[PDB]
């Protein structure tokens, strides 16, 4: 994180895509740092689905610069997410503020 | 000639891991110039004790990561690097750590011995977060001085280490941080007597009563050349 | 508001502290702004180009 | 410019100082009264020259 | 030693200075002769020029 | 094999051997310029702060 | 390897002069070329142990502001250059010795009444100049123990002591290398000393003041 900011961050973090972030909400099913798994709440989930979202997480790969991009968790099990909170960090992210 | 020697007089551990110590009475100057000397050796000298390998049971290589665990295996590493023991009378040794089961895992797990001594159990290693989730691994520490990084140990090493070992470096220096303060002190009924106080933050493995004196001997032993000159 | 801030830390308010230097512990003469700056590393590293 | 600021700042003469007006008889003593702390570097003072 | 003025005070011409340096030093590398100097295994481009500062070397040599 | 000789050798042979160093572009005859070189480990030139 | 850090030995006495020398040592280990060269600076420009001249008692002043004739330079610069003269004391705390001299010319340390119990080592240090047909001066030079240099903060004449024989102590650190690695010290020291002692025996001298307060710590 940097210390000293303008609030932009939590939103380049986030817009860029890079950041895994949760298409619905629910709840923390479980969590390695390769997947996370979130079982989604029944107030918005479609009808005939299992209703879970895996999230497989980009682990170490090349940037088109060589620099690698390896995505983490910021969740914990059993822990609730909401639609749009972020998952899990990109590069050069944490919490998914921004960080150089 | 008028010269006072010093008699390290006190010790206060604040914490299992911070410590007081101090020297009195001292001359003009012999404040500011042990008070220096000591802390710049005490920061680059000082012996320690830190893991210098790590094998784990099915990596094979820093940037994998294991099923079940909150932790790509290189953070991992970063973590077990900050890890402090003492060792009892040996260059080296090999702790074995397993947990299974949902939760962290912590240095209260690695199998405990007479001869290593650990000076804080809740240091965290991972989490784990799946019920048959495991982790068995093989750190190995090693004694020694300075900061060694494994670019150049394994470049010393000379010969091929085997596949599925992971690295760490080496950082066996044990104090953190070291202040030094100079003041007056009633000593004979007179004045310009420096109470020297060395305070210092640490890792935990070693006690000021050893250390001043252990950078004393350093500095005592390294001065020889300029009387035997 | 940013002294405002150091003051509600326990932190000098001007900013500056008074360093020492850790080759003879003398002090230096007069205080020096001591602060945490954000800085980056950037994609031009050496080994890379030498 | 690093070099000049050093060589401004101790050539200057400040009207206030530690060891100001003492006579000196040479450079020597001069550091040797600098770097035990004893007088200012730019306090003004009398010294032997050649 | 490095700088090479006080061998320009005995070559008037800085010129004939690299010419005459080359040269002796190419006697002493190449033609196998031994310098006049004391030598104290400096490089023949330093030997040559050390030569000079002995003010026992011109292009007659 | 860079074995533990060689080194011994180079500081024998680059012992005064200028090496020419300079920039680019370079404008006029101040912007090549010859030095002694003297060895480093790290991996940057190590240029004169004046020049 | 644990505890069997890398000496020096002396690469050079280096001598140029008997008055100064430049003493280096290599290897140290990283940056302890401070950690000695400046701790043995620190003690020895200003707590090694010493004899110098105190006080002064020329014939008849109150103040070398007082410009008496006879002499070229003034009281002001007498007064100086006697804080010039090195002198050694043997087993006193302080001895007053008296000067006189007489005849148009200079005048010398030489000329000092030498009790043998004190040695001037440097008698051809000029003290001043006189000027008329009639020129002759006679004064008391206080020689006293100390330590250090001591400023003028505390008929008399106060003057500085210069107790310490150190006229100058300088140091650098830099690079030196064995087969594998750079990042050691070479140490380089630089003194000058007023004669009363040679300076690669002064360090030995200051070595020991520093080794004696570890004394109480080393096992």
């Amino acid at each position: 994180k940097p210390l000293v900011g303008t609030g932009m961050e939590r939103a380049v973090a986030v817009d860029s895509g890079v950041t895994a972030v949760a298409k619905r909400g629910g709840v923390v099913q479980y969590v390695d740092a390769s997947r996370i798994v979130i079982k989604v709440n029944e107030d918005e989930m479609y009808p005939g689905e299992a209703g879970i979202d895996i999230y497989n997480l980009t682990k170490y790969t090349r940037s088109n610069q060589n620099t690698c991009i390896n995505q983490m968790p910021c969740v914990s099990l059993g822990e609730p997410v909401e639609r749009g909170d972020v998952l899990a960090d990109g590069p050069s992210t944490d919490l998914g503020e921004l960080a150089l | 000639t008028e010269f006072l020697k010093p008699r390290l007089v006190d010790i206060e551990q604040v914490s299992s891991t911070h410590a007081k110590v101090t020297l009195e009475p001292l001359e003009r100057g012999f404040g500011h110039t042990l008070g220096n000397a000591l802390r710049r050796i005490l920061l680059s000298s000082m012996p320690g004790c830190a893991v210098t390998e790590v094998e784990i049971d099915g990596v094979l290589h820093e940037y994998s990561t294991k099923e079940g665990v909150q932790e790509d295996i290189l953070e991992i590493l970063l973590n077990l690097k900050g890890l402090a023991v003492r060792v009892q009378g040996k260059d080296e040794v090999i702790l074995t750590l397993n947990k299974s089961g949902i939760g962290p895992v912590t240095a209260a797990d690695i199998t405990h011995d007479g001869d290593v001594e650990i000076v804080k159990p809740q240091h965290v290693i991972c989490h784990l977060t799946d019920e048959n989730a495991s982790i068995s691994m093989r750190i190995k520490v090693q004694r020694g001085r300075g900061y060694v990084p494994a670019s150049t140990r394994i470049h010393s090493e000379e010969d091929e280490r085997p596949i599925g070992r992971l690295l760490v470096d080496a950082c066996y220096s044990p104090v953190e941080r070291i202040a030094y303060n100079v003041e007056a002190a009633r000593v004979e009924q007179r004045t310009d007597l420096d109470k020297l106080v060395i305070e210092m933050e640490t890792n935990g493995t070693i006690d000021p009563e050893e250390a001043i004196r252990r950078a004393a001997t350093i500095l005592a032993e390294q001065l020889e050349a300029f009387v035997d000159l | 508001e940013i002294k405002e801030l150091l003051k509600l830390g326990d932190l000098p308010t001007s900013g500056q502290i008074r360093l020492y230097d850790g080759r003879t512990g003398e002090q230096f003469e007069r205080p020096v702004t001591v602060g945490y700056m954000y800085m980056l590393k950037l994609n031009h590293l050496v080994d890379d180009k030498m | 410019q690093d070099v000049v600021l050093g060589l401004y700042y101790m050539t200057r003469d400040c009207v206030n100082a530690k060891g100001e007006g003492m006579v000196l008889t040479g450079p020597k003593e001069a550091e040797r009264l600098y770097r035990s702390g004893l007088a200012s570097l730019h306090a003004r003072v009398k010294v032997r020259i050649t | 030693r490095v700088t090479v003025q006080d061998a320009v005070e005995k070559i008037g011409n800085r010129f004939d200075l690299v010419l005459v340096a080359a040269r002796r030093a190419r006697q002493m590398q190449v033609g196998g002769k031994d310098p006049l100097v004391p030598e104290e295994n400096d490089k023949t481009t330093v030997i040559a020029l050390r030569e000079i500062e002995e003010g026992l070397i011109n292009n007659q040599i | 094999r860079e074995e533990a000789v060689v080194w011994d050798i180079l500081d024998e042979v680059i012992r005064e051997h200028p090496v020419l160093l300079n920039r680019a572009p370079t404008l006029h005859r101040l912007g090549i310029q010859a030095f002694e070189p003297v060895l480093i480990e790290g991996k940057a030139i190590q240029l004169h702060p004046l020049v």
